[PDB]
């Protein structure tokens, strides 16, 4: 506990001492331009395409979204894009390399612009470690 | 008997205490740690959640679950399931809870450990079953639902240590003191002008003579006679967790013994 | 965001300690100290587990779903 | 029963393809939430 | 994310003895106890006890790094006493104590009423 350290007691954090409760929320929206070239929330396959992340597309369901209740972790593709270049090419959302959780919530809402639009809520709970700050 | 001497001056059905004379600071230390970190409990330590409607985390209320107090009186006779010869877990090494509720009332609808419910085969052993210690008999507030409001879970209780986590924890505090008259001079009391009228004296200085100015200090004396009061979360009554205790430090000396005559062969 | 079950520094179980708690202050008019002393919450650790904790929990269930 | 999306709103249980547009049928609002797995998620009590 | 199992404190690993014995290099009839997977719970208690034998030179223990869960103990006896059996005497008087203590406790329990 020298030059600035502290000694917490691991009993106390095992019984919830600074237990916090961390979220983080995705987002992606359906193109932008192009009335014929419009983007596709999809789990995409081989189709010509293989520009993937792969970070595994496995826990997204049919719509390219992952249900929330799933385990993320790594480069776990949590959204699933398509681009129509003229067979699809990549435009999927890996979780952050770092991160890992629970995905929480996924909102599947419409923009002003009649745009298909999506935010992924991951929630992640952290336990008083080492070089944590307080 | 011979070696170390006990007189209870109180007791309860949750608080033993005792004046632990005829000891060595190691064993008493030791003891007092080993009824801390080592006598093995029944805990919570899988949840399943099948449905959760309510405003705590998944994993926030999962947590709660490990922190129930269940009965662990005959916890010996339950295998860690690390030992157990079954692919994950079964009735010879953890018990299964099941927690279903629903908000019925317009009025906030309480989830307690009452509400938890064992589905596993306990084979006549008092064990799983929520420690319950409140007047009303809920014990321990797990959640709290709106009118829609559910959860749906499935609870692994196993067998394990505080060391592991403190879960596992059969005791909150013991209480611990030697020597209430500062005549070792194991500590140097801090002050401004008097000690003796700046520091509160402790109800055990009744059950010592005083120092005696007039007198030299003994050298010699070695702290032996150690004022305990040892507290039960409830999962194992106050007695056992003294006797546990014992038996344990006991048991973990005896392994050292047999640990020699192993490595005494080739 | 609801009652602690056990208190962070000791263990003592505090979870079946707070609705208990708010009767005593409520019904027996009672002084939080008194209250605190009559649950058998004697050390200062177990103290402010049940009178600092701030229950958001009834504000959450506010929400309309 | 089987639920692939729940209005934010109204709490409405419904399920609709990329074909139907967005919105909840009789409560006409926009949002909408993905319903949980029934992959069942697993946690230690720690 | 880099944190060892809480597991590690109590269970020993494969290939990982309890004892290791291991002879001093500094002086004569003396020995080192490596104790896998124990504290100031054990360390602290047996090196009390072979103090008290009046044929212990030297006794004393450490744990050299408070992550790992093991302590070394150092051993020193008189010429013609085994430091082995110096512990082997250490550990029986200890479990001596503590099975008296363990029926006094319990004579005590059953003269009180609540
Ligand atoms: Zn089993
Ligand atoms: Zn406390
Ligand atoms: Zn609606």
């Amino acid at each position: 506990n020298q030059e600035d350290s502290m000694i917490m007691n691991q009993s106390s954090i095992d019984r919830g001492l600074f237990r916090s409760l961390f979220f983080r929320s995705y987002m992606d929206q359906e193109k932008k331009y192009g009335m014929s070239i419009t983007e596709t929330f999809e789990k995409p396959q081989r189709t010509n395409t293989l520009r993937m992340k792969h970070g595994t597309y496995d826990k997204l369901d049919d719509d390219g979204l992952i249900a929330p209740g799933v385990r993320v972790s790594g480069e776990d593709v949590i959204i699933g894009k398509t681009t129509p270049i003229s067979s699809k090419r990549d435009a999927s959302t890996p979780l952050r390399s770092t991160e890992n959780g629970i995905v929480d919530q996924v909102l599947v809402t419409t923009n002003q612009d009649g745009l298909k639009f999506v935010k992924v809520r991951v929630r992640t709970t952290k336990i008083p470690q080492i070089g944590d700050k307080f | 008997e011979e070696g170390p001497q006990v007189k209870i001056r109180e007791a309860s059905k949750d608080n033993v205490d005792f004046i632990l004379s005829n000891v060595d600071l190691a064993m008493a230390n030791s003891l007092r740690r080993v009824m801390i970190a080592e006598i093995p409990t029944l805990a919570i330590d899988s949840v399943e959640v099948e449905t959760n409607t309510t405003v705590l985390a998944d994993e926030f209320i999962a947590h709660r679950l490990g922190l129930i107090p269940l009965q662990s009186m005959d916890i010996e006779q339950l295998e860690y399931s690390r030992d157990c010869f079954c692919e994950d877990h079964c009735d010879k090494c953890s018990v299964v809870l099941t927690l279903q509720a629903f908000g019925e009332s317009e009025s906030t609808t309480n989830v307690y450990s009452k509400d938890l419910v064992i589905v596993s085969n306990l084979m006549g052993r008092n064990i799983g079953h929520p420690i319950i210690q409140d007047k009303e008999g809920n014990g321990v507030l797990i959640c709290k639902l709106r009118k829609g409001q559910e959860l749906k879970l499935t609870c692994v209780a196993k067998k394990g240590i505080a060391k592991e986590h403190a879960k596992w924890g059969p005791a909150a505090a013991i209480e611990f003191e030697y020597d209430p008259w500062n005549k070792l001079k194991h500590t140097d009391y801090w002050y401004e002008q008097d000690s003796a009228k700046e520091w509160p004296q402790s109800k055990n200085c009744e059950y010592e003579d005083p120092p005696n100015e007039g007198d030299p200090f003994d050298y010699k004396a070695q702290a032996d006679t150690f004022y305990m009061n040892v507290e039960s979360v409830g999962s194992i009554p106050v007695d056992q967790v003294v006797v546990r205790g014992i038996d344990t430090l006991q048991k973990k000396v005896a392994s050292i013994l047999l640990a020699l005559t192993q490595m005494d062969q080739d | 965001m609801i009652v602690p079950v056990r208190c962070f520094s000791c263990g003592k179980v505090v979870g079946d300690k707070w609705e208990s708690y708010l009767n005593l202050l409520q019904e027996d008019e009672l002084d939080e100290g008194t209250a605190l002393s009559r649950l058998g919450l004697k050390r200062y650790c177990c103290r402010r587990m049940i009178l600092t904790h701030v229950d958001l929990i009834e504000k959450f269930l506010r929400y309309n779903p | 029963a089987t639920l692939k999306y729940i209005c934010a709103e109204c709490s409405s249980k419904l399920s609709l393809s990329r074909t139907d547009a967005v919105r909840c049928k009789d409560c006409g609002h926009r949002i909408l939430l993905k319903a949980r797995t029934k992959r069942l998620v697993q946690f230690e009590a720690r | 994310m880099n944190a060892p199992d809480r597991f590690e404190l109590f269970l020993l690993g494969e290939g990982e003895s309890k004892l290791k014995i291991d002879p001093d290099t500094k002086a004569p009839n003396a020995v080192v106890i490596t104790f896998e997977k124990e504290d100031h719970t054990l360390g602290n208690l047996i090196r009390a006890e072979l103090l008290n034998d009046r044929k212990v030179l030297f006794a004393a223990y450490k744990v050299e790094h408070p992550f790992f869960a093991r302590f070394k103990l150092r051993i020193q006896t008189t010429e013609g006493y085994d430091p082995k059996d110096a512990l082997k005497n250490a550990c029986n008087s200890i479990i001596n104590k503590l099975g008296a203590l363990k029926t006094n406790f319990e004579t005590e329990w059953n003269l009180q009423t609540l």
